[PDB]
């Protein structure tokens, strides 16, 4: 767990240790669930996933979380609105019902999530305190 | 009513310099509202324009959202033709016809030329004195 000087919260991992390994016959493929990593041995593939837990309290009490999605501005190049079409914005999706979170991540959209207080607001940029 | 039939559909793709510089050409018609000195579809000044920038028809268009209902219009129609050259063309060509027309409907409650003195005319009791 790490903390910076900029207020950033990073969570790090590493993995090491064994591989959980099964036999492997003298003429039989790893296939293509596993990989034969020393003779006669099977390192079948597998996922590790974790589930971070946070209970937020941004700046107090009252928060909510979004889904923020980078998008090309709808307009097309050459229109009044985006004439040389480099226009583009981050779209934020805040859930309001349990379903509406049910999201994942979409390197399509460079996809971020962000925790706030809708109760508060930053006096310069206008937008609530959010991690 | 516009009875116009040689409106070929604009071949260079969109964004193209073609298409860019001739804005009013993607369409076989365009209809804004009326302002003073709406002459020129391409801007008042054409030459070495690259077809960025707003001017010309895709001013007059703008967000499109302007009424054109019941009001002054301007409406600019786009016709022509698709020149695939034959030797027959060649080295003068014979002249190639376009035309457009411009008839009145529901203007007149009958047809305007009947008082025109016809070239002939026989009534059917005037057969009948011919015997
Ligand atoms: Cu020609």
């Amino acid at each position: 767990w790490v903390f910076m000087q900029d207020g950033a919260i990073r969570l790090d991992i590493r993995l090491t240790g064994i591989l959980n390994t099964y036999i492997l016959g003298d003429d039989e493929e790893a296939g293509p669930w596993g990989t034969r990593v020393y003779p006669n041995v099977n390192a079948h593939n597998h996922q590790h996933l974790f589930s971070l837990r946070i209970d937020p309290r941004i700046d107090g009490d009252g928060n909510s979380a979004a889904a923020c999605d980078a998008k090309s501005s709808p307009y097309p190049l050459g229109s009044p609105e985006n004439m040389y079409g480099n226009a583009f914005y981050s779209e934020k999706t805040t859930f309001k019902t349990v379903k509406d979170s049910l999201t994942n991540y979409e390197s399509a959209t460079g996809r971020s999530w962000d925790i706030f207080n809708p109760n508060k607001v930053n006096p310069y940029s206008g937008k609530p305190p959010s991690y | 009513k516009l009875v116009s039939t040689q409106c070929p559909p604009l071949l260079a793709k969109e964004g193209s310099l073609v298409a860019k510089r001739a804005p009013w050409a993607s369409h076989s018609v365009n209809v804004v509202p009326y302002k003073d000195n709406r002459l020129y579809p391409s801007g008042d000044h054409v030459p070495q324009w690259s077809g960025d920038g707003v001017r010309g028809m895709r001013e007059w268009i703008g967000d499109g959202s302007e009424n054109i209902d019941n009001t002054d219009i301007l409406f600019f129609h786009t016709f022509g033709i698709t020149h695939f050259p034959a030797p027959e063309d060649f080295p003068l060509m014979p002249a190639e016809p376009i035309t457009l027309m411009l008839r009145p409907r529901h203007f007149f409650t009958e047809n305007p030329g009947l008082d025109i003195q016809p070239s002939y005319a026989m009534t059917t009791s005037e057969a009948k004195r011919a015997v």
